[PDB]
């Protein structure tokens, strides 16, 4: 076991972790940040997507031990003092979620994608969200949610 | 989903990493972007008792120019390849083709070096590295050696890389002014490995092909250079007939594996089609 | 102002935002794997590496000595409790843990209980099992051959099952509906005839959240609590009680937030039973959560029908008869979700949207070395197959007559005035207006212009692409209910709703259903809002907890709006009637002298004199008018008089790359009519999702097996799931033809997009090859398969 | 005690268990399925123990 | 008081009262047992939760 | 500064670090979730917090956790064995020796030890031997009957 210190949602977390522990299990089992989900074992779905050191990463294909000294953000940390983040508001307003299983990952991806590309086209949105699968929405509303968030971020 | 137990190591230098490889032997594996290695470990395909993480080694990072050679750190992440102003100006092919690799999240971890070192016939960089005539710098206990992309791939998951070596950087000559290029990739969906793919780099002189490099993805146990196909074009006028001849020559060297992406019949025919589309798109980009 | 008050309610017809979004968008949803209880252990399953064979020996010692491991159970530990086999909704029995042999690859052989999922996984690898491979049965046809191996050795000697007599050891049943004599007669004298064979490939619902549960038996209190991914927690409770011996009132099953169902989470899987047994044995909580590969490989699959459709007609296109014969592959055990009396579901709905005078169908169930299932993917109990068949046949008949595919449909449609229409199979369609909807769709896409573009493209033999136009006009049948004909394990297919108004005007409501993301917490509240004049925002709805919610049959087959929607309205209306009675006492007038206006009872003539629902609620708790009991609440169990028949008209335009076999959906127009609409926004989401499932199934999904019975492509590596890039932009439209018998005229709609889209895609792909004589092409229409057909009909390159 | 029997014929009876199942299985015409009730009691007088 | 009889015969009962040790979970069950012919052991009574 | 200690509660080692002022009752309730033992006063009169420490009945609200490093603590959650109720638990159940059940855990732990100190107690001895435990519901009558029941079961 290696002792690490990861900054999760703005707070330092000094923990002892087994090297094989996937970041997704560390987030869900150790910190109880159960927003992030698991939809596959092949790294396709992206329901485990979290923001690590400025980038969108699928936490099921990253080790917690690798986050020693890293800056990690989850969906629980998106809202600011209770006020929803643009992306959270966008998915709500544009009905971008149903069962809500892929939502945390979608929000974390959109949160980063919008900083990568502030004024994306529909094609750019769809392509920029390719690492996230959804079984309920058909993606169409998710596109509108991202567009909605983009308009408010430049407001 | 659950990977087997293993010991973890995180060296800060290539030398320490090389030392660890020698000390631990074959039971150790270099961990890079982890998007091929971890998935395999999570399915119990590979069970190394030691993982040597190389993400904390700064000398394996960075993109620079030394003369007319573009030096790319083995640990360069796929997205950094796409956003790199150097790669966009000097090697436009790599910047655009990297967009066809996996998805955004995977591209934030998977590195060009790991994509090459993995040696999967399904990966894109092997063919790409051949079309651009890249060279790989490998460091071991005895020092450094440089091997060509064309000759690096030996078999499925097998390359010239030795068990005590670490690929340090990918060196590729900058595109000469007016170089045409292309990478046609037939895939079932975005983020999936190619059913068939073709990388092309070419130069023009009047109505003829003055320089030509053709490589094939996922149509044999390794990525392939198609020299006979190249020979159907070099010093000849770029015509429909010549392009068709190149495809046939490329088709002739295919040895596709049958899986859910299709049979040998389909993959071979798609390789030819991608060659035809690649050459045409490359010619269009020449000046 | 009265209009303003109605708007303030956010009830029927409003596109109000969802009440359930708050928690989900902040990661505060409560799914099964999010649950952690004191002393909770984790369970993992040892699965069969082969498709068929006897179990020689299971080695438990290496796993038992492993630090962290508490137990390793096998079928032997289940026999004393008579739980090594469990009953199914199809009247058959499925193995909980393989006993003498394994019937399909990935089948549950043993379980391990450890401190966590990591150690648990190591324990499964430590458990070694020896087998004696036996000949495998993959093709339904080979299964019926005289020398076919005996799969169900447990059924040896039996000549009858739960669905009639059995003609072979691998034969599960044979079911039929319609007039065979009359239909055979029609076909014999029909001037025009067509027959086509088509395979509806086995696919998987693959909900993003896999199946799982946290079973917890408390030896001190003597009762069981199981949090589970179940689409019917109440019946699960009844079944669990029966098999455990634990009185039903001491068994509590709770479906929390579920990450999608789509019919995949309707049945009881062996993992649940083992978790329960393990929890009962160890005296503490046990968690089981399957991985993606386990979900695709062992939970309920859909389709897998081999169909032989026939259509009799006259030269002008009027359909005279319909004859269908089917071979159904149900896997090793028949656990196909269905009402007890329908082993092939409502397949006899295959008469479609057409007035066909005579028809007959016959479905033959067959056992194979595969995982059980059959009904589980927005299919409404085999309606997906019925619609695909009829629509495919109509196209075949259209092409033979050189008649336009829309024209032949308009000519055969059941006319608006014919409803309620009784079909050749016995169904009484509630209502419809197909003609108006069809013209609406054809006009919006400029259908004639489309055919001209297609004709112009076919004329040029060098056209790099092929243009295809698919059109489907279908009728659904949702709201599985009439207890006389529909029942799950003996329980009538009714549903319920209990609404309770509080002293201050707000309310709490519970139903026997269970949403999995379809929005019941919003929509259900909207129904009550309009019925009682209480804003939907403060009508808190809950489902899934068998210990608090009224008994129901859960949600699948789009039965919620039809059945629960009616119970909600009726329970609300019981409250409204008492409220009127109370308002009369307060206003010192007679009930008949009152008028309900949105949210208040006002005296006829004098508007200033009135009493709001808030006023009435308070009075109910303050001092009840003589004759009435205090309080304001109601309960209602609705046994539906008939199903609901929503319809649709979908059109799709595709362009096929002749050089690669790639198919690009250029356009898709979907028109659905589900009667009265509760929330247009929520309806639009269901359509988008279902059409997407349709695209996935028709263009990519499949579950192939090799000669040895190994499942291929059982992970996201190959199992097709469209991303935002592959998914096309959907265009939606609608009409409103209310269900006359329904309390609010609303029909189900969630499964319509799935059912209808699949044949629309095939219609478009086949239509692209129609000019060279192609009548049908089996799904999936992947580029590999379309290219194969492109080369066969000389259209490649 | 725990069953409804036919007057003058003990052999013909139905226990609360039989009735309960019947309630969920097939409700007699004019009856909703299920078997439950609620009651709000407003007492007519107090109770006077001694 | 609200009583719900389950398909198998057992039952759940809830009242608007709240015991603090006087034995309601037992006595209430006894009243219902005699009225319905269902043993008191399987008549689960509960109180105190406004929801 | 927190002190690292290991307390044996119901035969199980409990490794924790607590401030010296931490009363045993809060340690059992707050740190171990063994919420059977209760708090009914702040003057050491009620006995609702009675647990068995190193073979003696002790009011955990008047003892420090930090004084139990290596001690053998017995709580109500540990009286039963393999699910089978201890004679004392069976006694209170069969004789209706509890109503609200707040003093019960303490009464049981005390009865458990008292019955070893005095196997064949007279009524007077029972009432006296149980004086450190207050009860607001029972009136003590059924409690002495419960102890007499447990006494008899232990001798057979
Ligand atoms: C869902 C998904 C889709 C994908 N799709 C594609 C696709 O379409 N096209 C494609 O090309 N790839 C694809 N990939 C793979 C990513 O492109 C592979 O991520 C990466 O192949 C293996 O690179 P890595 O940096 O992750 O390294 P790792 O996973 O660590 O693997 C590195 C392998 O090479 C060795 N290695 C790594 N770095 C070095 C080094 N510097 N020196 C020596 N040896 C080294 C390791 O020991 C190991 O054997 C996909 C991956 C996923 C999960
Ligand atoms: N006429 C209709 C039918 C469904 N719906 C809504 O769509 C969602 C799915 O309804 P449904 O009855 O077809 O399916 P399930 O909810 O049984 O999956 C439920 O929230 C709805 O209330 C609607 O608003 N109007
Ligand atoms: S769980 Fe599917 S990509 Fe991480
Ligand atoms: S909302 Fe259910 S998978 Fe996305
Ligand atoms: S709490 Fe009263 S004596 Fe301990
Ligand atoms: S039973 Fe209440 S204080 Fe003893």
């Amino acid at each position: 076991k290696k002792i690490i210190t990861v900054n999760v949602n703005g707070k330092a977390q000094e923990k002892a972790v087994e090297p094989r522990t996937l970041l997704i299990h560390f987030l869900r089992e150790e910190l109880n940040l159960t927003g992030a989900h698991i939809g596959c074992e092949t790294s396709h779905c992206g329901a485990c997507t979290v923001d690590i050191d400025g980038r969108s990463v699928k936490s099921c294909t990253h080790l917690a031990v690798q986050c020693d000294g890293s800056e990690v953000l989850t969906v629980e940390g998106l809202a600011n003092k209770g006020v929803l983040h643009a992306v959270q508001e966008g998915f709500y307003k544009e009905h971008g979620l149903q069962c809500g299983f892929c939502t945390p990952g979608m929000l974390m991806r959109a949160y980063r994608f919008l900083q990568e590309n502030p004024n994306p086209t529909e094609a750019e949105i769809r392509m920029g969200m390719t690492g996230n699968l959804c079984r309920c929405t058909g993606y169409q509303n998710i596109v509108k949610a991202v567009q909605y968030a983009a308009r408010k971020l430049q407001e | 989903m659950i990977p087997p137990r293993f010991e973890y190591h995180a060296p800060k230098s290539v030398g320490e990493a090389v030392a660890l490889l020698g000390q631990l032997g074959s039971d150790a594996k270099l961990l890079a972007g982890g998007h091929s290695l971890l998935p395999m470990m999570k399915l119990r395909f590979a069970q190394p008792e030691h993982l040597i993480d190389i993400n904390r080694i700064p000398e394996l990072r960075g993109i620079r120019e030394e003369g007319s050679t573009v030096v790319i750190g083995a640990m360069t992440v796929e997205n950094d390849l796409i956003s790199s102003p150097i790669v966009q100006a000097r090697l436009p092919l790599l910047a655009e083709a990297a967009k066809l690799i996996a998805d955004p999240q995977v591209r934030n971890r998977g590195t060009i070096g790991g994509d090459i070192a993995h040696g999967d016939p399904g990966n894109d960089h092997p063919a790409l590295s051949i079309a651009v005539e890249a060279h790989f710098v490998l460091e071991g206990p005895n020092g450094r050696r440089t091997v060509p992309a064309d000759g690096f791939f030996l078999g499925t998951y097998m390359t010239l890389l030795e068990e005590n070596e670490v690929m340090v950087e990918i060196r590729v000559p900058a595109f000469a002014a007016g170089t045409g290029w292309a990478y046609e990739k037939l895939k079932r969906k975005t983020g999936d490995w190619a059913t068939a793919g073709c990388a092309v780099v070419m130069r023009k002189s009047g109505g003829t092909v003055s320089h030509i490099r053709i490589a094939l993805t996922n149509v044999a146990p390794t990525a392939l250079r198609a020299e006979a196909a190249e020979a159907a074009l070099l010093g000849k006028a770029f015509t429909k007939e010549a392009v068709q001849a190149a495809a046939d020559a490329a088709i002739a060297i295919c040895e596709p594996a049958e899986d859910l992406r299709g049979d040998a019949d389909y993959k071979t025919a798609m390789a030819g089609q991608m060659v035809k589309r690649a050459l045409n798109a490359a010619w269009a980009r020449c000046a | 102002d009265a209009e303003a008050r109605e708007l303030a309610l956010a009830g029927m017809g409003a596109s109000r935002l969802r009440k359930e979004d708050a928690r989900f968008i902040q990661g505060k949803g409560n799914y099964v794997d999010d649950i952690k209880m004191p002393g909770m252990l984790h369970m993992d399953i040892v699965r069969a590496p082969i498709a068929h064979g006897r179990i020689k020996k299971i080695h438990k010692d290496a796993a038992l000595a492993m630090p962290g491991v508490h137990a390793v159970l096998t079928a032997e530990d289940l026999k004393p409790l008579k739980l090594h086999w469990m009953p199914t909704l199809a009247g058959d029995v499925a193995a909980v843990l393989a006993d003498e042999k394994v019937h399909f690859q990935m089948q549950e052989v043993a379980i391990v209980i450890a401190d966590d999922r990591y150690i648990a996984a190591d324990a499964v690898e430590a458990v070694k099992v020896e087998y004696d491979e036996l000949p495998v049965v993959i093709d339904p046809i080979d299964a019926l051959k005289p020398d076919a191996p005996v799969l169900r050795e447990d059924l040896a000697g039996k000549t009858s099952g739960a669905h009639g007599p059995r003609e072979h050891h691998n034969h599960i049943f044979t079911w039929g509906a319609g007039d065979k004599a009359a239909t055979d007669a029609v076909f014999a004298n029909a001037p025009v005839t067509v027959s086509q064979h088509m395979y509806y490939p086995r696919v998987h619902p693959c909900p993003l959240e896999t199946c799982g549960c946290v079973a917890s038996f408390d030896p001190i209190k003597g009762d069981l609590t199981t949090y589970i991914t179940s689409q019917a927690p109440h019946v699960v409770r009844t079944v669990v009680s029966m098999l455990s011996g634990i009185p039903e009132s001491k068994v509590r099953i709770v479906s929390p937030d579920i990450g999608g169902g789509f019919g995949n989470k309707v049945g009881i899987y062996p993992g649940y039973v083992c978790a329960i047994v393990a929890s009962i044995v160890l005296g503490r909580p046990v968690k089981w959560v399957e991985d993606r590969v386990e979900n695709i490989s062992t939970t309920a699959f859909a389709r897998d029908y081999h169909m032989d459709g026939e259509l009799a007609a006259t030269p002008d296109g009027k359909i005279l008869g319909l004859r269908v014969n089917v071979v159904a592959d149900h896997g090793a055990f028949d656990a196909c979700a269905d009402p007890t009396k329908f082993p092939a579901g409502l397949f006899h709905i295959c008469s479609g949207s057409y007035d066909i005078p005579r028809a007959h169908c016959s479905v033959k169930g067959v056992y194979t070395n595969k995982a059980p299932g059959g009904v589980a993917y927005r299919c409404s109990f085999r309606v997906t197959e019925a619609v695909y068949l009829i629509e495919r046949m109509v196209d075949v008949l259209a092409q033979k007559l050189n008649m336009d595919k829309a024209e032949i449909r308009a000519k055969n449609f059941i006319r608006k005035e014919q409803f309620p229409y009784t079909t050749q199979f016995g169904f009484e369609y509630d209502s419809g207006d197909y003609h108006t909807a069809l013209k609406k769709v054809l006009d919006a896409v400029d259908y004639p212009a489309l055919r001209a573009e297609q004709a112009a493209r076919r004329a040029d033999p060098n056209s790099p692409t092929l243009m295809g136009i698919g059109l489907v006009t279908f009728t659904e049948v949702v709201g599985a209910g009439p207890s006389k004909m529909c029942d799950i394990l003996g329980v009538g297919m009714f549903d319920s709703c209990e609404i309770r108004i509080h002293p201050t005007g707000s309310a709490i409501a519970r139903m026997g259903t269970i949403t999995q993301g379809q929005g019941h917490q919003t929509t259900y509240a909207q129904i009550i809002a309009t019925e009682l004049g209480i804003p939907s925002e403060v009508i808190q709805v809950e489902e899934g907890d068998t210990s608090t919610a009224p008994y129901g049959l859960g949600t699948y087959g789009s039965r919620s709006t039809p059945v629960a929607g009616a119970a909600i309205a009726l329970a609300a209306r019981k409250i409204h009637a008492k409220a009127r009675k109370i308002a009369a006492h307060m206003l010192e007038v007679n009930e008949n002298d009152l008028d309900w206006e949105v949210d208040r009872f006002k005296v006829k003539g004098d508007d200033s004199k009135f009493k709001t629902m808030a006023d009435i609620a308070w009075q109910a708790y303050h001092q009840p008018p003589a004759g009435l009991e205090p309080g304001l609440e109601a309960v209602h169990y609705y046994d539906p008089p008939n199903f609901t028949y929503p319809f649709g008209i979908y059109l799709c335009v595709v362009d096929i790359d002749r050089a690669t076999g790639e198919t690009k959906v250029r356009r898709f127009y979907a028109l659905d009519d589900c009667g009265t609409r509760i929330n247009p926004m929520i309806i639009e989401g269901q359509i988008h999702g279902g059409l997407t499932e349709g695209y996935a199934v028709a263009m990519g999904q499949q579950m192939p097996f090799d000669a040895q019975g190994n499942l291929l492509g059982n992970t996201l590596m190959d199992y097709f799931l469209p991303t935002a890039v592959e998914t096309p932009h959907w265009e939606t439209d609608h009409t409103v033809t209310p269900s006359p018998h329904h309390p609010i005229g609303a029909k189900g709609v969630a499964e319509s997009p799935h059912v209808g889209s699949i044949p629309t895609f095939t219609a478009a792909v086949v239509d692209a090859f129609a000019h060279v004589g192609v009548t049908h092409l089996d799904m999936p229409h992947t580029s590999y398969r379309v290219w194969k057909s492109l080369k066969e009909h000389n259209l490649a390159l």
